[PDB]
RNA sequence: GUCAGGUAGAGAAUACUAAGGCGUACGAGUGAACUAUGGUUAAGGAACUCGGCAAAAUGCCCCCGUAACUUCGGGAGAAG
RNA sequence: AAUUCCUUGUCGGGUAAGUUCCGACCUGCACGAAUGGCGUAACGACUUCUCAACUGUCUCAACCAUAGACUCGGCGAAAU
RNA sequence: ACCUCGAUGUCGGCUCGUCGCAUCCUGGGGCUGGAGCAGGUCCCAAGGGUUGGGCUGUUCGCCCAUUAAAGCGGCACGCGAGCUGGGUUUAGAACGUCGUGAGACAGUUCGGUCUCUAUCCGCCGCGCGCGUCAGAAGCUUGAGGAAACCUGUCCCUAGUACGAGAGGACCGGGACGGACGAACCUCUGGUAUACCAGUUGUCCCACCAGGGGCACGGCUGGAUAGCCACGUUCGGACAGGAUAACCGCUGAAAGCAUCUAAGCGGGAAACCUCUUCCAAGACCAGGCUUCUCACCCUCUAGGAGGGAUAAGGCCCCCCGCAGACCACGGGAUUGAUAGACCAGACCUGGAAGCCUAGUAAUAGGUGCAGGGAACUGGCACUAACCGGCCGAAAACUUAC
């Protein structure tokens, strides 16, 4: 996607790439990940990056996931039950809803979620 | 598709080969010293290919005289009235800046037939 | 007695003269601008040109500036902008509700065009005043693009006004001068103006015939 | 791009071999030398037995440089070396013969001398 | 460098005052039947469930 | 002071890792200047400066090949 | 004689301008060491200089990241 | 020897300035000891500019190459809570001279810690609050400020007054510049910490293939956007007014009268307009539009105190090339604001799988392939919410 414009989200390029992976991963397996606001902001296009390459299902776009998911359970997940139920839906397989802060930072917190109205 | 597109498709012109970078080329530039229009012809390889639309040029490197000149010119330029391609080029990437530390016989091209 | 056009930096390229000589072009959509208001030295002791430009949805346009378009006469617009001029007949040149092409101008006319300059955010004083850098090595303790010394010592005993210090730059109304119009693409409603022009593509920018080279 | 402390390669049979720059010729504080720009420099090599001997301080003109020059057409020439050609105060080379190209910027500059001596003026 | 007088109470205070917090601006929403009183951002969430109201 | 896995490696260097142990105790954000620590840099290439300070550079193995001078040991991994 | 205060001027070498320094001519009862002065290979994080290479030291600065700085939440000083 | 010894940090260099004129261009007078000319000496009128090196502790200087020129000074010999630390002046040491010695030396040398989070004023930028006589809203409008102001060659005039030559103009008219500044990113070039590719070591994904983590983004080759300069374009102006020196008046208070007297009229870069920018907190606050043209309650029914508000605006929300934290755009979807998705552009450079050829490294086809970002279009798929806060007149005096 758009790079990160500011400082990256975990403290250094290299942790922010870790970072969106073990998010986009733990997204892909709950359903929804409750994060602080910036994670789920940064980590919304690179799910759904990832949920449209399971939507063009094909071992090239298995290996493309898999280069940044590095789980197979969940690139299954992906490739079998989100790329099929997303192939009619044309974009924002993601939903972020802002929720309160934390109280030992008062961090920004937002919950993003799978869209499944359909 | 750009904003300028518009704008740039009035200046964009055809008889432009499809040359790629490490194709063997002649460009024939039009120079007017002394009041005489007339056609030097820069026999070279093409080492660059960068930018789109009307703003793209192309660099042409030949080895003269001992030295190495590098000359670029836009490619759809007026001043150049005709590029021929003269032999492909199998080179393994989009710039061939690498040609630049390169002499002699070091300094083939693989073509692709 | 001078042109003038409200435009949008829609972009910059690059065309070539009748020499084959490249030159670089800001593309500016001089489009269609509506004479809303007449400035005279009567009614307001000047003498200006009231012009709208830009597409915007009544929607959002505000009650005092829908009212003040209604009673220019003429469909509300997303910006108006005054041109002064000199002498009263320029502006019995004009009238409101007039159609302003980017025909005004025409192909060699130098122009000024105005515009607000990209945002720098807050500069240093190397980069917002060309200070040269102290020293990257040599000794030099944490001061390599500090400004240095700012004022004397005791005889002035304060730093005086206009010292050039690091703050925020950018955003600034620029009027970029003789800049020859190499086209006027009636057409599209756009200029081609030979150089650059101040501002972000897609700003707000003014196209007023040149001041000087007239 | 050529500045001053810059060597250069004297491409002329004046038996300097290379130049090193002291001036840019052009105003004052004129910091860079492109082709068909004279500078004022001062021979670093040079063949034992020549005209021109080490140490000479000599005006030359850029022939070559390595710093891709633009041109009116939109077009660049860019060259392997920096290379000058020692004159005289008539504008002319002083040796006799230029080695390698030159640009069409000496044809502009009027050294027509060194532009008719090159091999090829590109 | 450090301060070479002491403030004046006027000063101080008046450059405290500074310190002040904003109240959020609460919006109404209903859930389980109760009107409560959430921020406008997390309007969403508390419709949704996702907001603890205690 | 003791033990000293693996792969590269001459190695107890170094990189990555096994076992094992940790994420160490303010966080979240945010492309301001500026400072620090890293990175890259056109064309020049010490013109900087008290001073090449700092950086940059050379760097390993094998074949060759190695100067002035020397206390005959060296210099020497000369240099190339 | 090997003796460099040498201010030795003169001349050169070295730079375009070349310091350190290197040479001959130099310098008269000299001048300072019959044992305290000269040499001396090797060695040196010693002082000084010239080269090749190298480079953001500089022409002349630009951009990227990180730690600060900055914003929010918690705790919460100091010199004066 | 008047402040400072319960501390006012030195020389030089750097950085950043600011001021004076005692002039290194622009205007004149004299010399024309130029009879003349190119030139130059001298004396009267700060806007800009006034280079880079070597040897110098080097405050000084000299030298090299330029320059239109390489000005002189003040500002704590401006500037160390801005930098350096070469000089200088601690503590080590050597030499020279003096001293019996400890030691001394405006003697020669090497080495030798530069602290501080800015409270006040000041300055550079940003906001918040009030004003600005109703509550808003666009467009402004210059009182006052700031910025800028530099100057070269070459050509024509013209081989043109001297009229011996050598040499060689003023004044005007063109071309191309150097330095500086501004904007901008089309080009060129730099960068590129979620782009592409190659590749080393290692460990992983069971394994092969294909990938990933780490090693500076491991390294290397490129690299769109943005930001940039080394790049592109533009600027200094053209005119007007008032001003030293040069004059005009009929000629006097004064006689053939007289530059001129007292009076009155005309001719630089400096000054004021002109150009760019800020600007009504310009306390002396413009032409328009918007609601209204008072909705209700309470003490008084004077003067007030609160709600609701019409108008518009914040705060939230989506955001930006706008940003330290502000304000600007979009949005209560009556929506393309961002993301996604689909294309295009562009960058990389030929993906994976499969097949083929090679005992293999690998190569070829599938196939301008694959991957991907900033740009451009579409596309409401995701989020811009079924929402909260602010936000209207006391009137009186004076002509028609
Ligand atoms: C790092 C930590 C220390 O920083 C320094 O050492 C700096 C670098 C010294 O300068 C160093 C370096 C240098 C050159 O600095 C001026 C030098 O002169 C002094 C002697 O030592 C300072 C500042 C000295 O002052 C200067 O002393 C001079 C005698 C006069 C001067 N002023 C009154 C005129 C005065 O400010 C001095 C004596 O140390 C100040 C006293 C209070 C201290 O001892 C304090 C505790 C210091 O130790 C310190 C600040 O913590």
């Amino acid at each position: 996607p758009k790079p990160t414009k500011g400082p990256r989200l975990g403290g250094s390029s290299s942790h922010q790439s870790a970072l969106l992976a073990n998010l986009a991963t733990s997204l892909f397996e709950h359903g929804r990940i409750k994060t602080t606001e910036p994670k789920a902001r940064a980590l919304r296009p690179y799910a759904e990056k990832l949920i449209t390459h399971a939507k063009k299902g094909a071992l090239h776009n298995r290996r493309e996931v898999m280069k940044k998911i590095r789980d197979k359970d969940v690139v299954h997940t992906l490739f079998a039950e989100i790329g099929p139920f997303y192939a009619d839906r044309n974009g924002g397989y993601t939903r972020i809803i802002k929720v309160e802060n934390r109280k030992g930072d008062n961090a920004p917190m937002a919950v993003i979620e799978l869209v499944r109205e359909k | 598709m750009n904003t300028l597109d518009f704008v740039d498709q009035a200046s964009l012109r055809d008889d432009i080969p499809t040359f790629s970078p490490g194709d063997t080329v002649n460009v024939h530039v039009k120079v007017i010293e002394g009041s005489k229009e007339r056609i030097q012809v820069f026999k070279g390889v093409v080492i660059r290919r960068q930018g789109g639309g009307i703003s793209e040029t192309f660099t042409v490197r030949k080895e003269s005289y001992g030295v190495g000149v590098e000359r670029t010119f836009p490619v759809h330029s007026p001043n150049i009235d005709h590029i021929d391609v003269l032999t492909r080029g199998d080179v393994r990437r989009a710039k061939l800046y690498y040609l630049r530390e390169l002499r002699g016989k070091k300094a083939k091209i693989k073509e692709k037939r | 007695a001078r042109k003038g056009i409200l435009g949008t930096k829609l972009g910059m390229t690059q065309v070539f003269d009748e020499n084959n000589k490249v030159v670089p072009v800001t593309v500016v959509k001089a489009g269609p601008n509506v004479v809303t208001r007449i400035r005279t030295t009567e009614r307001d002791g000047y003498s200006a040109v009231q012009l709208a430009y830009g597409e915007i949805s009544p929607r959002k346009v505000i009650k005092p500036v829908a009212g003040q378009f209604a009673a220019a006469g003429v469909n509300p617009r997303r910006h108006v902008a005054e041109l002064r001029l000199d002498d009263e007949a320029a502006v019995a040149e004009y009238e409101v509700g007039q159609e302003l092409t980017a025909e005004i101008f025409s192909d060699g006319a130098y122009v000024d065009v105005t515009g607000t300059s990209k945002g720098k955010g807050f500069a240093g004083t190397m980069k917002r005043h060309g200070f040269r850098g102290q020293g990257a090595a040599h000794g030099a303790q944490a001061v390599h693009r500090r400004p240095g010394s700012i004022g004397g010592c005791a005889t002035p005993g304060r730093v005086f006004k206009g010292t050039r210090m690091s703050g925020r730059m950018g955003n600034d109304r620029v009027t970029t001068q003789n800049l020859k119009v190499h086209k006027v693409d009636a057409e599209n409603g756009v200029l081609l103006i030979k150089g650059a022009i101040p501002g972000r593509n897609g700003g707000l920018v003014v196209v007023r015939s040149a001041i000087k080279r007239g | 791009m050529i500045q001053q402390e810059s060597r250069l390669k004297v491409a002329d049979n004046t038996g300097a071999k290379e130049i090193l720059c002291i001036r840019v010729l052009g105003g004052s504080s004129r910091r860079y030398a492109g082709i068909g720009d004279v500078i004022v420099a001062t021979v670093k090599d040079a063949i034992p037995g020549g005209n021109v001997k080490r140490g000479d301080v000599v005006k030359a003109v850029v022939v070559r440089t390595v710093k891709e020059r633009r041109r009116a057409d939109g077009s660049y020439i860019k060259f392997d070396e920096n290379a000058a050609v020692i004159i005289k105060n008539d504008n002319d080379p002083r040796g006799t013969r230029i080695f390698g190209p030159v640009g069409r910027e000496l044809r502009e500059k009027k050294f027509m001398k060194i532009v008719s001596l090159a091999p090829e003026v590109l | 460098a450090v301060p070479k007088r002491r403030m004046s109470r006027a000063n101080t205070r008046s450059r405290r005052a500074q310190w002040k917090a904003e109240a959020p601006g609460l919006v109404t929403v209903s859930v389980a039947g109760q009107q409560r009183k959430v921020p406008r951002r997390l309007l969403k969430a508390a419709r949704l469930g996702l907001v603890d109201l205690d």
